[PDB]
């Protein structure tokens, strides 16, 4: 019934500067028995939960001091003094003072480090797929920054379209950077009809995009 | 959280 | 403090199944303990509730007469029974501590998967990503494995049974058109240490009863 609004929803930030996150609720979350139920917790990259802040403004166990907590009735704030790498992930508030329990929509912290072009491997399918009836290419982009890259695939020198997928890792906590696999999967009796596999990558840390490609016997 | 109060 | 959370699959909608998760490192039975819910990609919601004391419970609006919470203390062990499951209850299910100390929940386990569909179990096919021929200017080269076609999630991935961590990139599932998820897991290697090193992918699917041990090598 209690609904948490957390602004932003996105908060890109450079290291070293402070960031801050407010959470709203739609009614006072001052209990009866004087206390003010609201807290935060982070969700880091591949973890689970963890808490930050009760009460407020009470640091939980471990937590640094650049981290605090401040508000009342209705309007309360996390900052972050100076951040760092690995603050990034999903900030949630939540409270405790009404039944039921509710949460904000949580608020994606990204570090914004400096550009960083990406390691670009392409790799031939196993033979073991390779005698299973299909193919699957794999375009490798490894530990970039920012996010925004542009992979395309030509075979024969024929732009791909809508017969691939990419997925991308959250930002890495220790380097702030991003990977990303582009897989292009192709028949034993397509694969076989075509010689020249390339994946051509733009991005921002290139002067200019890079073509990693190979012929098929030899690969 | 509120439950475990009330 | 430790929660550890089993008993997530594959359910048809309208079937059951029985969650638990056994806790560590506190007396158990002093504790209030809830579950909550996050669908993948998305925020974290309340499901229920138990108090440490009376058995007394607590359930979300979207659970009632469905959903059962129990615990058994000679056990360590909190329990959520799940009937007539929904489509709409698929998400990832964590076991959470409610700390009167602090009046807060505070440690939450590593979360448990249900999925509920129609779609059949599929255990994946694992496949080695070959280091390329030849070809690196600066001494190192990219492996990896390709897990392909499987359901339900989750799929775990480590390499020389947990001994590499450094340079592991494992990426987010794809889902295909097929209905069907696919995701690689790679590693950075010096071109140097191939031939002494050896480099086995770790992969489970418990789902499938899949597990399976994968040494990889250059053409």
């Amino acid at each position: 019934y209690v609904v948490m609004t957390q602004s932003p929803l996105s908060l890109p930030v450079t290291p070293g500067e402070p960031a801050s996150i407010s959470c709203k609720s739609s009614q006072s979350l001052l209990d009866s028995d004087g206390k003010t139920y609201l807290n935060w917790l982070l969700q880091k990259p591949g973890q689970s939960p963890q808490r930050l802040i009760y009460l407020v403004s009470k640091l939980d166990s471990g937590v640094p001091d650049r981290f605090s907590g401040s508000g009342s009735g209705t309007d309360f704030t996390l900052k972050i003094s100076r951040v760092e790498a690995e603050d990034v992930g999903v900030y949630y508030c939540w409270q405790g003072t009404h039944f039921p329990r509710t949460f904000g929509q949580g608020t994606k912290v990204e570090i914004k480090r400096t550009v960083a072009a990406p390691s670009v491997f392409i790799f031939p399918p196993s033979d073991e797929q390779l005698k299973s009836g299909t193919a699957s290419v794999v375009c490798l982009l490894n530990n970039f920054y920012p996010r925004e890259a542009k992979v395309q695939w030509k075979v024969d020198n024929a732009l791909q379209s809508g017969n691939s997928q990419e997925s991308v890792t959250e930002q890495d906590s220790k380097d702030s950077t991003y990977s990303l696999s582009s897989t292009l999967t192709l028949s034993k009796a397509d694969y076989e009809k075509h010689k020249v596999y390339a994946c051509e990558v733009t991005h921002q840390g290139l002067s200019s995009p890079v073509t990693k490609s190979f012929n098929r016997g030899e690969c | 959280d509120a439950e475990f109060r009330h | 403090v430790q929660l550890l959370e089993s008993g997530g699959g594959l359910v048809q909608p309208g079937g059951s199944l029985r969650l638990s998760c056994a806790a560590s490192g506190f007396t158990f039975s002093n504790y209030g303990m809830s579950w909550v819910r996050q669908a993948p990609g998305k925020g974290l919601e309340w499901v229920a509730s138990i108090r440490s004391g009376g058995g007394r419970t607590y359930y979300s609006d979207n659970v009632k007469g469905r959903f059962t919470i129990s615990r058994d203390n000679a056990k360590n062990s909190l329990y959520l029974q799940m009937n007539s499951l929904r489509a709409e209850d698929t998400a990832l299910y964590y076991c959470v501590r409610y700390d009167h100390y602090s009046g807060s929940s505070d440690y939450w386990g590593q979360g448990t998967l249900v999925t509920v569909s129609s779609a059949s179990t599929k255990g994946p096919s694992v496949f080695p990503l070959a280091p390329s021929s030849k070809s690196t200017s600066g001494g190192t080269a990219a492996l990896g494995c390709l897990v392909k076609d499987y359901f339900p999630q989750p799929v775990t991935v480590s390499w020389n049974s947990g001994a590499l961590t450094s340079g592991v990139h494992t990426f987010p599932a794809v889902l295909q058109s097929s209905g069907l998820y696919s995701l690689s897991s790679v590693v950075t290697v010096p071109s140097s240490s191939l031939g002494t090193q050896t480099y086995i992918c770790n992969v489970n699917h418990k789902p499938s009863n899949t597990k399976v041990d994968k040494k990889v090598e250059p053409k």
